[PDB]
């Protein structure tokens, strides 16, 4: 039940710089992000155990992503995960934060911690997962903000979220019902 | 904290 709201907000100002979000709509997105983290992390830990791996690596996160997300969501999420890990590993001499080294707004360190308490976790695994969650947040925010703007509103409200989820076959499969 | 109220980012 972690709060990603500040990171969600930053993502919103990138995809829809001129669009607000209501309190309740933010709590709903936050609920979606928490739910998807749980699904992927649990899936990735099982894959590690079932393959006798000691470490949850980025390979397990990737396979779990494809197990949990429907087709086009998974491709794009894998693209974003792979790019973030490639940037991260090329930034090893950087003085910046882990999220900055990955080019991410979502908090890599917190994702690492949450992956550990719920055995070992490679340094690429939280970068990849943070990037997937950031992508899914951006995807939902892009569609929800399009719905608000088409509705002639400058703030995303829960109805805009519901429309965005329902009118997208993949998000409706992932997060509907 | 109202449902319809605009979210204010409490971090910077």
């Amino acid at each position: 039940k972690e709060t990603y709201s500040s990171y969600i907000y930053k993502v919103l100002k990138q995809v829809h710089p001129d669009t607000g979000i209501s309190n309740q709509a933010m709590r709903i997105l936050n609920s979606f992000v928490n739910d998807i983290f749980e699904r992927i992390a649990t899936e990735a830990s099982k894959l590690a155990a079932y393959n006798k791996k000691s470490t949850i690596s980025s390979r397990e996160i990737q396979t779990a992503v494809r197990l949990i997300l429907p087709g086009e969501l998974a491709k794009h999420a894998v693209t974003e995960g792979t790019k973030s890990v490639t940037k991260y590993s090329s930034s090893a001499q950087s003085a910046q934060s882990r999220s900055a080294k990955a080019g991410l707004a979502f908090p890599v360190g917190r994702v690492h911690r949450l992956l550990r308490k719920g055995q070992r976790v490679g340094a690429g695994a939280p970068v990849y997962l943070a990037a997937v969650l950031e992508y899914l947040a951006a995807e939902i925010l892009e569609l929800a903000g399009n719905a608000a703007r088409d509705n002639k509103k400058t703030r995303i409200i829960p109805r805009h979220l519901q429309l965005a989820i329902r009118n997208d076959e993949e998000l409706n499969k992932l997060l509907g019902h | 904290d109202g449902d319809d109220e605009e979210f204010v980012n409490e971090e910077y």
